């Protein structure tokens, strides 16, 4: 549990990083144990491979999940404009 | 107006208070005024009404209603923004101002709950008179950003 707090917040703050500081800041024991952990989502470590561990990626282009979004619909937006409309009406 | 000449009026001619809205003429009231009852001769009982058939009915709504904005769509809604574009700026300027000048005049008579500044239609002038300024910057706002909005890249 304690190796899955930290790093949650290496990925904004942290550039990058050698496997030295791996080892000592996160407390880790045996070597290639990390390589386990590096499978699927493809760890390069050589600058910052992260958000495998440590919740996901970035992804892009999210819309239509919650309450409003940004780039495909200025409706739900026009929605707060024409909210005035059951209002007055 | 028409005209229908009565002949002999005085006494049992035919009945003209029959077809559609007759003894009109109220008090000394009637059209220009002066004319009141007897109207030109012997009380030819004005009565004028239109009618519309069913191509006449078509054409009207396609055309005149209020204002023709018939024949092109997008140009209406921009070209009313452009030519206000330092306008819209301005007039959401300017009349930002008189908007609280006047909620800064007659509204001060009513503040306390007894009688100070003796407030008596002053409260509903500024009421009355903002009541459309705060309606209308609604309208230019959404206005404003729907013309930009919609697609256009």
């Amino acid at each position: 549990a304690i190796r899955d707090e930290i790093a949650k917040n290496t990925e904004l703050s942290y550039d990058f990083l050698p496997l030295s500081n791996i080892k000592a800041l996160l407390f880790f024991n045996n070597e290639k144990e990390t390589e386990k952990f590096a499978l699927e989502r493809n760890w390069p470590i050589v600058n910052s491979k992260v958000y495998f561990n440590n919740q996901s990626k970035e992804k892009a282009d999210y819309e239509d999940e919650m309450m409003h979004e940004e780039d495909q619909k200025t409706n739900i937006i026009e929605k707060a404009m024409d909210y005035a409309i059951s209002i007055e009406n | 107006d028409a005209f229908r000449l009565i002949d002999t009026g005085a006494l049992i001619n035919n009945l003209e208070p029959r077809q559609t809205t007759s003894n009109t003429g109220l008090l000394n009231k009637a059209n220009i005024q002066a004319l009141i009852h007897g109207l030109n001769r012997h009380y030819y009982s004005l009565n004028i009404d239109y009618h519309k058939t069913a191509k006449e009915t078509k054409m009207l709504m396609n055309l005149h209603k209020e204002q023709w904005q018939s024949g092109l769509k997008m140009y209406d809604y921009e070209e009313k923004e452009e030519s206000n574009l330092a306008a819209t700026k301005s007039m959401v300027k300017i009349a930002e101002q008189y908007s609280k000048r006047i909620e800064e005049e007659k509204e001060l008579t009513e503040e306390e709950l007894k009688t100070r500044y003796v407030g008596r239609q002053d409260p509903k002038k500024h009421l009355s008179e903002t009541a459309d300024e705060t309606l209308e910057n609604n309208i230019v706002s959404v206005l404003t950003a729907g013309v930009n909005s919609v697609a256009i890249k």
